[PDB]
């Protein structure tokens, strides 16, 4: 186990913080909110976003094929 | 000039106090400061109107890490009513 006190070494650095019965729980939620999930979004759709249509795309035609394969069978048996 | 502006702003009569303990008699007190201080508010000012605007608190916190100090000092302390609230007593 590990206690605050014997964590590690910390050189010179402030740090200001506030009540929280002195601020706002939600500052700009919407005003700021929004632009930064687009933002996140935005950094990460094409590592995230590609293998799933990946996925998509042969879930589809795998169904597809599947009853193609069978109830297209006839098709043509002309004798 | 920022200095001798300060000094007329602020060393004015009203707002000084000649004080003083032991073998004295307040009479020669009194000749004296009327002899080496009269003429300081020959002039009470226009518009300088210095007012405290009361001072807002704030529950917050700052903390200057340096672990390289041997010893940590802290300071808590909470919203005082101030000199004349008789809850000092």
């Amino acid at each position: 186990g590990r206690q605050f006190g014997h964590l590690t070494r910390v050189r010179h650095v402030i740090t200001y913080s506030l009540s929280p019965f002195e601020q706002r729980a939600f500052p700009h939620y919407f005003s700021k909110g929004i632009p930064n999930v687009l933002r996140r979004t935005r950094a990460c759709i094409l590592r995230v976003a590609p293998p799933f249509v990946a996925f998509y795309l042969v879930y589809t035609w795998g169904t597809q094929e599947f009853e193609k394969s069978k109830r297209k069978n006839p098709a043509a048996y002309e004798n | 000039a920022d200095l001798t502006e300060y000094l007329s702003r602020h060393y004015k009569a009203p707002r000084m106090v000649l004080a003083a303990a032991g073998g004295l008699e307040h009479r020669q007190l009194l000749d004296l400061a009327q002899k080496h201080f009269s003429g300081l508010s020959g002039t009470y000012d226009e518009d300088a109107v210095p007012t405290l605007s009361p001072c807002r608190f704030t529950g917050s916190q700052i903390c200057h890490r340096e672990d390289g100090l041997p010893l940590a000092h802290v300071a808590i302390a909470v919203e005082g009513p101030g000199w004349a609230h008789p809850d000092n007593v």
